[PDB]
């Protein structure tokens, strides 16, 4: 009833390559909360071209 | 309501310059950004340029970047587009358009389009058309219906107007859209179906008119 220490330790190539539909859909609270330095630094062409007003 | 009126379009030789204007009414022109968008049969709808409400930011399509300059006069409520170094492929219908009002972080496009002004870039010279009769005969008769017409060939530029019997004949008239030929001259045909029992007795004359050259031609079509 124990684990065979010499069993297959590799990764089964014929495993599940799709996405798990029941996986975590929530937002991860302890994720990256800082800004990204290599984000988009250029102005947006399709931004607001009018007044506030 | 909102109204946009383009002006300044016409025929221009390649390498010359042209200034289009767009008069706006029905809203505060100085509060909105504007687009210029062109449409051609070969490329469909194609965005050209955008300008901010205050002119601080301008953007252009890659095919026109460095040649066109968009500007505006908020005191006159007028939008301008100076087009330099025009190429043949710039022939299209040009519309000015108003950006819609939205939220601060949304993306933006246009909601109201202008009327449009046609620009034709060609080195062809102004030339009146040749009107030739498409004469009906036994080879163009099926039953009691016959077909006759007029071929309006080798004219420049667009457009030309065709009427039949000074406008008295409109039932069964088909004026085809003009096609541009390799020579830069346009050509089209106009056909009409008539009762075969009227051939040889009823007179059919097509009236081609071209105001830019003051051309007026009344061509009679007789059977063979």
């Amino acid at each position: 009833p124990n684990a065979n220490p010499n069993a297959n330790p590799n990764a089964n190539p014929n495993a599940n390559p799709n996405a798990n539909p029941n996986a975590n859909p929530n937002a991860n609270p302890n994720a990256n909360p800082n800004a990204n330095p290599n984000a988009n630094p250029n102005a947006n062409p399709n931004a607001n071209p009018n007044a506030n007003p | 309501q909102v109204q946009l009126v383009e002006s300044g379009g016409g025929v221009v030789q390649p390498g010359r310059s042209l200034r289009l204007s767009c008069a706006a009414s029905g809203f505060t022109f100085s509060n909105f950004g504007m687009h210029w968008i062109r449409q051609s049969p070969g490329k469909g709808l194609e965005w050209v340029a955008i300008i901010w409400y205050d002119g601080s930011n301008t953007y252009y399509a890659d095919s026109v970047k460095g040649r066109f300059t968009i500007s505006r006069d908020n005191s006159k409520n007028t939008l301008y587009l100076q087009m330099n170094s025009l190429r043949a492929e710039d022939t299209a219908v040009y519309y000015c358009a108003k950006v819609w009002f939205g939220e601060s972080e949304d993306n933006y496009s246009v909601d109201v389009w202008g009327q449009g002004t046609t620009v034709t870039v060609s080195s062809a010279s102004t030339k009146g058309p040749s009107v030739f009769p498409l004469a009906p005969s036994s080879k163009s008769t099926s039953g009691g219906t016959a077909a006759l017409g007029c071929l309006v060939k080798d004219y420049f530029p667009e457009p030309v107007t065709v009427s039949w019997n000074s406008g008295a004949l409109t039932s069964g008239v088909h004026t085809f859209p003009a096609v541009l030929q390799s020579s830069g001259l346009y050509s089209l045909s106009s056909v009409v179906t008539v009762p075969s029992s009227s051939l040889g007795t009823q007179t059919y004359i097509c009236n081609v008119n071209h105001k830019p050259s003051n051309t007026k031609v009344d061509k009679k079509v007789e059977p063979k």
